[PDB]
């Protein structure tokens, strides 16, 4: 995150933090949606550019955590995964279309005041507050430079969702219906960004309607973090949904 | 859309606390509910 | 960087 603050205890109860066993590394963010699965982006696990493909085994998850070194002593829970699911059409070759993946833990976490899950939107949830203009909130751990470091604690922006034109004209890459950009246009004079290191953590937003707070996108994409005329890309959750319960309802809790 | 209690924070909205820049969100959704 | 877990 640039531009962004510490985040308060227990802001972001559903935060994840996927975890490099070794060498013990911060991999990306992610977000609890129920006691038993995580949802993160898909390029966090898989992305053959790179010669990244992560196994159930490679990984770690740590739930309830602010601090983003420390060992949160009585307060996170670390998790085994029991599997992994990623979008069967996700474009890696391209331009990260469907960007998106569940991870099924081994056992089931208990909420408590530092973990809970986030929901997911509906139709007609999706429809009113997925507007141009309407702001949403992004957490990570991530780059608070493009390059200048990394936080001590879980960082927060809220950043307003922009028209499609606009995001479609910032960048060379080719857009889909599922991805969705967001932050300031240069002249609103107001900034701030994910960043590397960001990635696979929610883009979520609070129902005025029941005051319950939605998980709309995942961090994705971007090109260099904070740039005038530029935007952050989010998976488009609502849009991947049907996917989404079908793993759940396939394989799950 | 979620789990169940999905989206009420045990520190926030279920003690009837408000974080300090969830306002700006609500405003911006023409100010809230 | 990281602590000991």
């Amino acid at each position: 995150i640039v531009e962004g603050s510490d985040a308060e205890i227990g802001m972001s109860p559903w935060q994840v933090m996927l975890f490099r066993k070794s060498p013990q590394e911060l991999l990306c963010g992610a977000s609890l949606i129920s006691d038993r699965w995580v949802l993160t982006a898909a390029h966090c696990l898989l992305y053959p550019p790179w010669d990244k493909n992560f196994t159930e085994n490679d990984l770690l998850v740590r739930i309830g955590k602010h601090s983003r070194t420390r060992y949160e002593r009585n307060i996170e829970k670390i998790s085994m995964l029991e599997k992994i699911y990623i979008h069967p059409r996700y474009n890696w070759r391209e331009n990260l279309d469907r960007d998106i993946a569940l991870m099924k833990l081994k056992k089931p976490v208990a909420f408590s005041d530092y973990i809970h899950p986030v929901c997911l939107p509906d139709r007609e949830t999706a429809a009113s507050l997925l507007q141009a203009g309407y702001k949403g909130r992004v957490t990570g751990w991530g780059n608070l430079k493009e390059t200048w470091g990394q936080p001590s604690v879980l960082q927060v922006v809220n950043l307003p969702i922009v028209e499609r034109p606009v995001c479609k004209d910032s960048t060379r890459i080719r857009i889909t219906d599922n991805m969705f950009c967001a932050g300031y246009k240069p002249d609103e004079g107001k900034r701030g960004d994910a960043c590397e290191g960001d990635s696979g953590g929610p883009f979520v937003m609070k129902s005025p309607f029941n005051n319950r707070w939605y998980q709309m996108g995942i961090v994705s994409w971007g090109e260099g973090c904070d740039r005038d005329g530029k935007y952050g890309f989010y998976t488009h959750v609502f849009r991947l949904k049907k996917w989404i319960q079908k793993v759940i309802d396939q394989f799950g809790e | 859309s979620g789990e169940a209690d999905c989206g009420l924070r045990p520190l926030f909205e279920k003690k009837s606390l408000e974080d300090k820049t969830e306002r700006e969100l609500l405003e911006s959704y023409i100010d809230g509910r | 960087d990281f602590e000991e877990i």
